[PDB]
């Protein structure tokens, strides 16, 4: 059940909500050890709300942002945005005048390179399957 | 086994991950959507 | 260590961040750091403000270089094919 | 005209086996024969034939000389014993033919309207489907030079009908038959790349080799038309080619889904059905 | 003559090529169309021309020698790429 919380709270993009739930569930995170994602996982929250905020809009103004995701300055949305580009989060490209942030939706290369990847583990996992099948088919 | 370790110590799934995110999102919701009428 | 990454992680990819804004970051008053950075970039210096070309950078496509590699994917794929047979 | 031509494995070792009677006598030159063909539809078949002796002296190196009353004898007895039978053309093993070859068809075509002469090889090596095959026709030139007879090539194939079948796939025993889908279009597979890589390498040291000697002509006319075709294709992205990617692993996508629905159900009932025949079958055993 | 392809062109080449007017260009280049020296379609919203196939007459010797070396130039590379596919090939022939 708090875990359960936890998780719940991860997967939004609000950051206060999940610093809540380390305030009043750390207690059973302490029998378990597990503090050690704890501070790993921020980095996976601010990257998730990014995300989401990406794909869902067109243009996004750096300054508006911060109040949804209470970013709290200027300074750091900036940063997010960096290290996002810099770790491949986000396509776009964005201009500091003012500054502003606009996003572009690319495809087409798409089911060229991730359908054959997968299909390497497909097939063979599949052949896998057929190896197995005949092993304890020969035993008679 | 009950051998070695463990001693020691459609279906409604997919679409309950989205009834999740109205758990924790928007309520349901009735009154606060009658209650954005008369706001403006 | 912190300074250095300043000049790696501006770029790629910004279009362009104005003169005085990049002197906020890297604090001091006219320091002889972002004319090392004007050499070690390369990249662009322009008038009272910056450049990423060109362009954002090098524009890969990729073209036919890809296709190499997708014709050599399906080749050990089709190898794993007659592994069957 | 003549599209294509079909010669079978008799009637080819028929001229192979001819060339053991003059190996043991010899000498020199080449097995000459008249060839009898089929015709049955503007595609060409050849059956069967018949050697004619025939000898080329050397001063006299472009003397060529061939029995007349023979041929009428012979070709009268397989006009006899065979009514669909008759003489398509002539022959000759090769390897390679000479410039006097242009007026032997010129004799005999008093016998056939269009003789069609099949070169063949005794001895297999290279680099491919053997045999040839050459029309005799007359394509002037854009020069105005009188008209130059220069024979042009025939696509050859080798077939049968019925029971030229039976000997032939009967008497290798060899090599696996064929077997379609797993070792017939793999070994093939090699073979369009092999076959293909000899082929333009021994002609493309040709084309290197045919302006330092050689010369004249060569080069021109027929070599930098041909080359400017050859330079029609890059060929590749942009653009399109591009676009031909995607849709080409989506060709595959449903095809590797199907394999692996597939797969499942072989793991299905080989396994369900043998782990109860093992056990439930041992069990009562003892 | 240009390496190409590359092989579209501009109504400023042909304008200062044939000096004519610009709204002869289409006469002009139509004209070949009918004859059949090429097949090369005509951009008039631009008014750029893009040229397709391409008609070849006589040779030079140092088109020869560029001949020869653009042509030993595709064997090289189908040999070498048609043999990296008889490689990972080889061992399950046998």
């Amino acid at each position: 059940m708090p875990y359960f919380l936890l998780t719940q709270a991860v997967r939004t993009g609000n950051l206060a909500k999940f610093n809540q739930v380390l305030d009043q569930f750390g207690e059973k995170f302490q029998a378990d050890g597990t503090y050690t994602l704890i501070i790993r996982l921020r980095h996976n929250v601010i990257k998730t709300g990014v995300r989401m905020i990406s794909l869902s809009y067109s243009r996004i103004s750096l300054a508006d942002i911060a109040q949804k995701l209470q970013l709290d300055s200027p300074e750091d949305a900036e940063f997010i945005v960096a290290k996002a580009i810099r770790d491949g989060v986000i396509e776009a490209s964005i201009n500091h005048e003012k500054g502003y942030v606009q996003s572009k939706e690319m495809i087409d290369i798409y089911s060229t390179r991730e359908p054959q990847l997968a299909f390497h583990q497909r097939i063979s996992f599949c052949l896998d399957i057929h190896n197995m099948s005949v092993k304890a088919m020969r035993f008679p | 086994m009950s051998e070695k370790k463990q001693p020691v110590d459609e279906d409604n799934w997919d679409d309950d991950n989205v009834e999740d995110d109205f758990s924790n999102q928007l309520r349901a919701e009735l009154e606060k959507h009658g209650y954005k009428m008369e706001t403006s | 260590t912190i300074r250095d990454e300043i000049a790696g992680c501006i770029e790629k990819a910004y279009e362009k961040i104005l003169f005085t804004e990049a002197t906020r970051i890297l604090f001091f008053n006219t320091p002889k750091k972002m004319t090392d950075y004007a050499k070690k970039r390369g990249w662009v210096l322009g008038p009272n403000n910056y450049y990423s070309f060109a362009s954002q950078q090098q524009k890969p496509e990729d073209t036919t270089i890809p296709s190499t590699e997708l014709a050599k994917q399906v080749i050990e794929y089709a190898r794993q094919l007659e592994m069957i047979v | 005209a003549v599209q294509k031509v079909v010669v079978h494995p008799l009637v080819l070792l028929s001229v192979v086996d001819h060339f053991n009677r003059i190996g043991k006598v010899g000498n020199q030159k080449r097995v000459v024969g008249v060839l009898l063909g089929s015709w049955q539809k503007k595609v060409l078949d050849v059956s069967n034939s018949f050697a004619v002796p025939f000898d080329e002296d050397d001063k006299d190196d472009s003397v060529w000389f061939l029995d007349h009353d023979y041929l009428e004898n012979m070709y009268g007895m397989f006009k006899k014993v065979n009514a669909r039978e008759r003489i398509v053309g002539w022959y000759h093993t090769g390897p390679k033919l000479h410039k006097n070859d242009i007026a032997i068809n010129e004799l005999m075509k008093r016998y056939c309207p269009n003789s069609v002469l099949v070169i063949i090889d005794v001895k297999p090596k290279d680099l491919g489907l053997p045999t040839e095959a050459y029309i005799s026709v007359e394509e002037v030139h854009d020069d105005g030079t009188p008209t130059s007879k220069t024979f042009e090539h025939v696509t050859s194939e080798i077939g049968a009908e019925e029971a030229e079948e039976v000997g032939v796939e009967h008497l290798l025993r060899d090599i696996k038959d064929t077997t379609v889908g797993t070792l017939s279009q793999r070994i093939t597979n090699q073979v369009h790349g092999l076959k293909g890589l000899n082929s333009k390498l021994l002609d493309i040291r040709s084309y290197l080799e045919k302006v330092a000697t050689g010369k004249l002509p060569i080069n021109h006319q027929i070599i930098y038309q041909l080359q400017d075709v050859f330079n029609l294709l890059p060929d590749v992205s942009l653009q399109e080619f591009v676009k031909a990617f995607y849709l080409k692993t989506n060709d595959q996508m449903v095809v590797v889904y199907l394999a692996s629905l597939i797969r499942s159900v072989v793991a299905l009932h080989n396994l369900i059905n043998n782990k109860i025949a093992n056990r439930d079958a041992e069990k009562k055993e003892g | 003559t240009r390496p190409a392809n590359h092989r579209q062109l501009t109504f400023e080449e042909i304008a200062k090529s044939a000096k004519i007017t610009v709204n002869e260009v289409e006469l002009l280049v139509m004209k070949a169309l009918s004859v059949g020296l090429v097949k090369g379609s005509i951009d008039e919203v631009d008014k750029r021309v893009h040229m397709t196939w391409v008609q070849p007459r006589v040779l030079d010797l140092q088109q020869i020698k560029g001949m020869k070396d653009r042509l030993e130039f595709w064997c090289t590379d189908v040999k070498s790429m048609e043999m990296l596919v008889e490689h990972q090939a080889h061992d399950i022939l046998t």
